[PDB]
RNA sequence: GAUUACCCCUUCUACCUUUUGCAUAAUGGUUUAACCAGAAAAAAUCUAACAAAGAGAACUUUAGCUAGAUACCCCGAAACCA
């Protein structure tokens, strides 16, 4: 069913532009650098 | 059971001939196209590839010596250490490139081995892949190439993959030299980088018989 | 002669020929004729008529025409609390519509 | 490697594009600039929200003036506008105690007789 | 080979859901059947497809004995 | 904000750090440019491969196994030893 509707529509030909993961395969790691947390990187204040 | 009926058009690529007739049943094929293995497996070939040469030097393998610039309290100046540090400009960074690495990492083999088959799959219906029976190339020369791609409609961008580069030197040496459109390789070198960077696949019956052997027989030990 | 309009909640003392400026849109299209209500009427012979909690709208009437709906000027709202490290910069532009009155109707009753 | 290029550079001219007409270093340093126009940024808001607060003081001001002038004060003017069931706003009726005596005189002439008249059912 | 595959899924240590993989047809008309069939004997059909490139049904409760036996007699 | 193509009037107790609490007469900064300080996957959550099997002769396994993706920053002594 998905054979037929893929081969239906013409495509871009799926160059290498094209390739995109599933959704919530690769995790956007997050960069302690903003607003966010303050200076801490989220260590807490002072302490060991 | 469905079975998928292909027709393979025998070109005997002289001139103005589309006429061809075999019959071919492509059970390689599949009904949708993996769009994460194939992208994962770009990332892969991507990756084995780096050659982590990037190197730096962190302030213990600086030059530099380690001495104390001036006394701790009554210089009036700043509290430091050796000039090598990284607040100064004389030093190098921390988490920096030098401590060496690989990028590579070993993929599962019915992975690669879907990803092959699941891009020629993408091809194939594509309408992009095509059956031939041979190849021939008698005047051997890149007009007749050129003519040839523009007179029969080829696409922009088309891999070659016939020979067993046993034999034929005729298509070779003309194939091989200066050619940007169209590139070659041996049936038994067929990857799926080489297909995924064509718009265009152009295969012959030895070719398509070994990839239909190797591609039955893996995922056959794939399913058992 | 002037008039007292209300709409979206703001009171206006419109004369004819005036260009006045209503907040976002009115869901008309422009160059469409509106009418509105009337909160007041005060004619120049120093006759004032005043209904409540509205006017007649047989015995007055105002109509306008709108010219274009613009946007106002973008405003730009901060919030900041001190070593709190709490900034948010908002910059909003409020939507508005152009009106043109055109004619205040007042009959005899 | 990266480099710092013409971001800093272009936000610090952003910065001081927002710090023209700014007096001494602060149309000038970024730091002072980014200092003034965060102060000036909450002055925006407090100044925006306190308008309507300085505007409607003003217009009781001038509605309060208008009605002196009748002899009657602000206080009795509005209770007698709410129990006239007149909803209408101190800036539209400051704007008719400047430019429209007659208006006003009227309204004050039926608080004056609605007034008398509360007086005269209480008696 | 073994007939059909299936999937037992672990959300968590203590929590246990339940995981289909479409073998033979259409989905849609399967998971129909799968919500009519389980219906009367849940009392309630929480069946959901999750399709991408291929198909997973997964439903709330343990029926997988009824669906391999299902699964088996039908032949898909 | 008003106001004039400029200003007076009205509305407001620097930043940061450290703190129960700082405009604080607590801390750091002449200004500007540039340099400068969160790089580790076991178990887990998640995306895919196959499934009583996974994994490129090595291990795990009463749904597992394999692969990928997610969290633990710098400067400073007085001194010791050769």
């Amino acid at each position: 069913x998905x054979x037929x509707x893929x081969x239906x529509x013409x495509x871009x030909x799926v160059s290498l532009a094209n390739l995109k993961p599933n959704p919530g395969s690769r995790k956007p790691e997050r960069r302690p650098r903003g607003r966010r947390r303050g200076r801490k990187c989220g260590r807490g204040h002072k302490g060991e | 059971x469905x079975x998928x009926x292909x027709x393979x058009x025998x070109x005997x690529x002289x001139x103005x001939x589309x006429x061809g007739l075999t019959e071919l049943h492509p059970d390689v094929f599949s009904t949708a196209p993996r769009l994460d293995i194939l992208h994962q497996v770009a990332i892969w070939q991507k990756n084995f590839k780096r050659i982590s040469y990037a190197k730096t030097k962190t302030r213990a393998e600086v030059r530099g010596g380690g001495r104390k610039p001036w006394v701790q309290k009554g210089s009036g100046r700043a509290r430091h250490g050796s000039i090598r540090s990284p607040i100064w400009r004389g030093g190098g960074v921390a988490h920096g490139p030098r401590g060496p690495t690989s990028y590579y990492y070993m993929l599962p083999m019915k992975v690669r081995v879907q990803g092959l088959k699941v891009a020629l799959t993408v091809k194939l219906a594509q309408d992009d892949l095509h059956i031939v029976d041979s190849l021939e190339l008698p005047t051997a020369d890149p007009q007749y190439l050129i003519e040839l791609a523009r007179y029969r409609r080829w696409g922009d961008s088309v891999l070659l993959v016939d020979l067993e580069h046993e034999d034929m030197p005729q298509n070779v040496v003309a194939a091989t030299s200066g050619l940007k459109t169209f590139n070659l390789v041996p049936a038994v070198g067929l990857n799926v980088h080489s297909m995924l960077k064509h718009q265009t696949l152009v295969l012959t019956l030895p070719t398509v018989a070994f990839l239909e052997e190797k591609l039955x027989x893996x995922x056959x030990x794939x399913x058992x | 002669l002037f008039a007292v309009v209300h709409f979206a909640g703001h009171q206006w003392k419109v004369t004819a020929e005036d260009l006045i400026l209503i907040e976002n849109e009115l869901d008309v299209a422009c160059g469409e004729r509106i009418r509105l209500e009337k909160v007041l009427l005060v004619g120049a012979d120093n006759f004032t008529l005043l209904g409540k909690p509205l006017l007649g709208k047989e015995l007055v009437r105002v109509e306008a025409t709108v010219i274009e709906k613009t946007e106002s000027w973008p405003k730009i709202n901060m919030k900041f609390q001190k070593r709190k490290n709490y900034q948010r910069k908002r910059i909003t532009v409020n939507p508005q519509t152009v009106l043109r009155i055109n004619s205040i109707e007042x009959x005899x009753x | 490697l990266r480099s710092r290029v013409t971001d800093r550079y272009w936000r610090v001219q952003e910065v001081l594009k927002h710090a023209r007409h700014f007096r001494g270093r602060k149309n000038r340093c970024y730091r002072l600039a980014v200092r003034a126009v965060t102060r000036a940024f909450v002055k925006c808001t407090r100044a925006r929200r306190l308008k309507k607060r300085s505007l409607r003081t003003l217009w009781i001001n001038r509605i309060t003036a208008a009605s002196q002038e009748h002899g009657l004060k602000y206080p009795a003017f509005i209770i007698n506008l709410i129990k006239c069931q007149v909803e209408l706003n101190r800036k539209v009726l400051a704007d008719l105690a400047i430019y429209e005596p007659k208006t006003f005189k009227s309204l004050a002439a039926l608080a004056k007789r609605r007034r008398x008249x509360x007086x005269x059912x209480x008696x | 080979m073994h007939n059909i595959p299936v999937y037992r899924d672990i959300t968590h240590g203590n929590r246990q859901m339940t995981v289909i993989r479409k073998v033979e047809g259409d989905i849609w008309a399967l998971q129909k059947d799968v919500e009519d069939f389980l219906s009367p004997l849940l009392g309630k059909t929480p069946v959901t497809q999750v399709n991408e490139v291929t198909g997973t049904l997964r439903v709330k409760g343990y029926f997988d004995q009824q669906l391999k036996a299902w699964l088996l007699e039908k032949g898909f």
